[PDB]
């Protein structure tokens, strides 16, 4: 009766049942097969973990991620973790209840429709549907305006909307993301040393990274406090024991979000495409986006984000009137509880995508099904 | 029969093992194998729709995801004269698999899963899809022997050296 | 039906049935010719005794031993030995029962080739295996994880392993060993005067030091104590009558495998190696290999070796993180317990090497059965 | 007057002076301390033998080295093995002459400011340079563009390069290299059972791995060829005069840079991690790119490495356009001699860090000279 949404996360898959406030179960986006011999005899089973198990077990473990960039790549890698969310971990049959996929905005027509392909052909739920990600944000918000800095593990992206109605042609989207932040962490942690090579320690940077960078409100007056460097290091214990510091490189991995070229992108930072997708919308509704900032995706959890672009922005506004950042305390999970208030709706339960009218329609149905 | 059909380039790289990995005596190479030849065979997004769900609709019957359905796919493999309609499309795909552009990239890994993991252990007794997948990217067949020896012994000097 | 384990000990070959619990029959690895007159006429034939009657009868022998650093060199005695073990102290047909030959790591393939080929075209025994030595002794642990100082008679080595996965490339191997550890301690009962010189002495040696010699906690601190030799000195009786003592040479014999300088190896001591070892492991299991090290080999059944290398790894580990020495009370037989534990688990009769699959194969068939 | 050029080489000191066509000096960067009484009264002396004099004597050495993986571990050492460059072997006054140090990319910092601090307050130079690697050894080309292939002994690594213009984020960097290959090779020795076990047999390993090892152009099908095994061993003769023989080990050691897996590091091989440099560079400078890769450093000497690499790249580019291998006859050599080439120009003289300027700035002013 009820129904699933499952975030189709970048990093970490979020998923839960509608009308829920909190997703039951979170899970990051790992699949892993082993890459030693396994000369027992016993616990030589079970040749492709996935899930929480392949993140406990990551030391035998080649973890590759089945989405990059927010294209889904791998699709047998895929099928399996989406098997993993409703059998191993929700228990729930999913040809019962219907489910809602969520998908980052201007990704392939193929993402999509291979994704409705495998989830009716496949597991043969009852109804689908297909939402933009920053478009359920806004109902996280309980607002019917205003852009989303929708920042991802593997995608941010820009969706501005006026109430009711969304600008498709001012949506803009950059790929620098956490995973590009931690593959520049990584650069600059052997600038101090500390080599972490594979992908058993490209998880422990993404430790060392959640629990440590923050992202400076000035970026050179608080390089500066780095030169005469007395309280700016933190120390994190490696999972082996032996303990790292850091320094300048705590504050300088998150300023990838607005100099893209440390990471060598030519690109604007998140500051300034901010700012030219709100020069591309109409000039009635800019007053109202600036007051309608929504900070969202667990890469806008760094300390300092919204009094970083509340500063920025404000250098490129008009100076004359006001600038606001609407950055809640739950902009993880923004996605999944706008999606389970949107599933949640009475005037929602005719807006699925039923089988019976797939069956003659095809993959291409949820074209026709908001873009 | 299926032309305007391609693939992407390098799309099997993260799926074949490591080396280490393939030396495991709880390493069923049949089904790892045929999970780099599904991955391999992925059809490009540049490829027309009514040729692609073909191939693909193809594949589902031939090239199964679960371990059940390839464990089933293996049931006809001992009868395969009476199952003629599925025996008569595996030619098609081992057609499309002999002009696949990679096919010396594939061929060099397909017989590296032969020794190291020991796929072809049966030498002429393997199956009707590890038998003809093989033989459509080794196009002579001469896999049957060469993987089982290994130059055992032979001395030509001294014993021992410390 | 039943099948036999016989540990190819490079000292003392250890054999028994599968799932006993101790190993029926523990006979030392060696092989003797007489080398004296023998002008009786009834009593000058059996002119090659082998084990334990070569063992009684040492003082008119030259015994030689067939396995020296692991390697078995003399076939022709090797034959001679399993003869032993099969027909006259296992009574037991060699062609009804399957057998399981057990082997170090990084031996050369021609003593593993040569060792199958040796166990049909002479034996002609159903089917056999393989096992590297310390990936038995974890089965005697019941715990899938954690290295192994498996320091037997002849070889010593460590063979990491998380669970189910081995490492391959982190065994390390040591030819330090009993042997050496029995020769050093020849060349220093000469500073004390006891010269024994030849092979029957060499045996008796050994009795001296399985006895008497203990691994010192502290090995400088307790040199000191010898300073002020008061209780160190113990005393044994020599098979002839006249006694001996002996001081400092109690405990710096097992500090070779500490200090593999004092018989002028240029290595790593087997506490160093072992972190050596582990280092070269990835960085997850190292959290876990430092909780799980088991001893194992007769080598280490020194008093205080359990107490001496969880003090020195302590001190090359980060200290903030625990340590563990699983040192068992059976270590002399752990490899012999986990190779009776391995064939009789029902999982395992299909991972034999049959006689039907060995004519078509040729003796490479064991470099595809477990390396 | 004249400037010096002296590559910090991982495995072998290259030096000589600016504008020479050949270094004037290359020895092995080797310090040793001896391991044994001395009871001579006379030659005692010399308590750390480092060069070639610990080449010729290094049976009573224990040889260290004192840069692992391109990193400059033993700073006490390292000031010893360039006290053998300048005085011992150069003869030349280092307070006179200009220096030229060179290292690899991504090495940490401390690598470089240690390094310039010991060498002015230590060595006294007038003025120092610190180059990339790779971009040296395109002076050596002659030509302004393309990736270099720069595998050392301690580190392989691919600076991509446009004409000028360098990728700073597309420089990547392996630390498989030499040392892991012959470390690889004493691992596979001891499959045959030529069991070289210290640090002097490590250094003839080496000596069995420049003589001998060839790189396959295909892999399984000439491992097939050692199946019949009729042509492919030679035989080599050790210093003490028993002579080894080696089949399939001879190619299956350096098919470490393209299977990584076989030392068992999680990596792409380096005719993949080539490719996945190019695919990070822009897409117009990969046409050029493709034209132009340099092979450099002296563990591409082996032979039939530029045959592999053309054909697997071309295995990976799109196959509608060309590939080059720009392997020169002098590779070994090739980062001095663009390093000897870059000290002489007219050009060059102001780009220096003198001391006059050190004085003032302490050792973060190679930081910000080519960062
Ligand atoms: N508390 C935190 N502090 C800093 N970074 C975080 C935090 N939580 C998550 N992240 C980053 O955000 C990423 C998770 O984003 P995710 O919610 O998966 O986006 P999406 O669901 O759109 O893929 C993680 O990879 C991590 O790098
Ligand atoms: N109780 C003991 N105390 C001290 N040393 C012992 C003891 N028992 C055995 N040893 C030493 O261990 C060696 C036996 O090791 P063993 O278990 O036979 O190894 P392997 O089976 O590999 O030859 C003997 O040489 C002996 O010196
Ligand atoms: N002619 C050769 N054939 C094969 N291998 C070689 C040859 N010359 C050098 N090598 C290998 O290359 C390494 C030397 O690399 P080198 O040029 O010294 O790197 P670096 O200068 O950065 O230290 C040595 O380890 C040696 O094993
Ligand atoms: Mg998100
Ligand atoms: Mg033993
Ligand atoms: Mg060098």
């Amino acid at each position: 009766t009820t129904a699933l949404v499952c975030d189709n996360g970048s990093g970490l898959v979020k998923a839960g049942f509608a009308g829920d406030d909190a997703p039951r179960a979170v899970f990051p986006s790992i699949v892993g097969r082993p890459r030693h011999q396994g000369v027992m005899v016993g616990m030589g089973q079970k040749d492709s973990y996935v899930g929480d198990e392949a993140q406990s077990k990551r030391g035998i473990l080649t973890l590759k991620y089945p989405i990059e960039h927010g294209i889904i790549t791998n699709w047998d890698d895929m099928e399996k973790i989406w098997h993993h969310t409703f059998y191993n971990e929700l228990r729930v049959a999913p040809e019962e209840h219907p489910t809602l996929l969520t998908e980052a905005p201007l990704n392939p027509k193929a993402n999509r429709e291979k994704m409705t392909q495998i989830m009716f052909e496949t597991f043969n739920v009852p109804a689908m549907y297909v939402a933009i990600q920053a478009v359920l944000s806004l109902y996280a918000s309980g607002r019917t305006t205003g852009i989303v800095l929708d920042s991802g593990d593997g995608v941010t992206h820009n969706v501005p909307i006026y109430e009711g109605y969304a600008l498709p042609h001012a949506i803009m989207r950059l790929d620098l993301a956490g995973r590009d932040l931690t593959d520049y962490l990584m650069k600059i942690l052997t600038e101090r040393g500390y080599s972490f090579v594979t992908t058993a320690e490209r998880e422990i940077v993404r430790d060392i990274k959640e629990k440590l960078c923050y992202v400076a409100l000035d970026f050179e007056n608080e390089m500066a406090t780095a030169a005469s460097s007395s309280s700016l290091e933190k120390s994190y214990e490696l999972p082996d024991g032996q303990v790292i510091t850091i320094g300048n490189e705590r504050f300088r991995c998150p300023e990838t979000l607005f100099q893209p070229s440390f990471i060598g992108m030519e690109s604007a930072g998140i500051h300034e495409t901010t700012y030219n997708s709100i020069m591309k919308c109409d000039i009635d509704i800019r007053k109202d986006l600036y007051a309608n900032n929504v900070m969202s995706g667990g890469t806008t959890m760094y300390p300092g984000i919204a009094d970083r672009m509340q500063k920025e922005i404000t250098a490129l506004a008009p100076s004359t009137m006001k600038i606001k950042i609407i950055a809640p305390p739950e902009r993880k999970y923004s996605v999944w509880i706008g999606g389970s208030i949107l599933a949640s709706l009475s005037t929602f339960q005719q807006m699925w995508i039923t089988k019976q009218e797939y069956d003659e329609a095809g993959p291409s149905i949820v074209h026709r099904k908001c873009f | 029969p299926f032309s305007g059909l391609k693939f992407k380039q390098n799309s099997f790289l993260s799926t074949v093992p490591s080396v280490t990995n393939m030396h495991s005596m709880h390493f069923d190479a049949r089904e790892t194998f045929l999970g780099v030849i599904r991955k391999a065979l992925e059809p490009d997004t540049s490829t027309p729709f009514p040729v692609r769900r073909a191939f693909d609709g193809l594949r589902a019957e031939i090239l199964p995801n679960d371990t059940i359905k390839s464990a089933a796919l293996k049931a006809q493999c001992s009868d395969i004269d009476k199952h003629p309609e599925l025996k008569a499309k595996m030619e098609t795909l081992k057609e499309v698999i002999t002009h696949h552009p990679q096919k010396e990239k594939l061929a060099e890994i397909a017989l590296q899963f032969a020794r190291e993991a020991g796929l072809t252990r049966l030498k002429g007794e393997t199956d009707y899809v590890l038998s003809n997948v093989l033989d459509g990217l080794i196009g002579d067949g001469s896999w049957r022997a060469g993987p089982a020896y290994e130059s055992y012994l032979n001395k030509p000097g001294v014993d021992r050296v410390i």
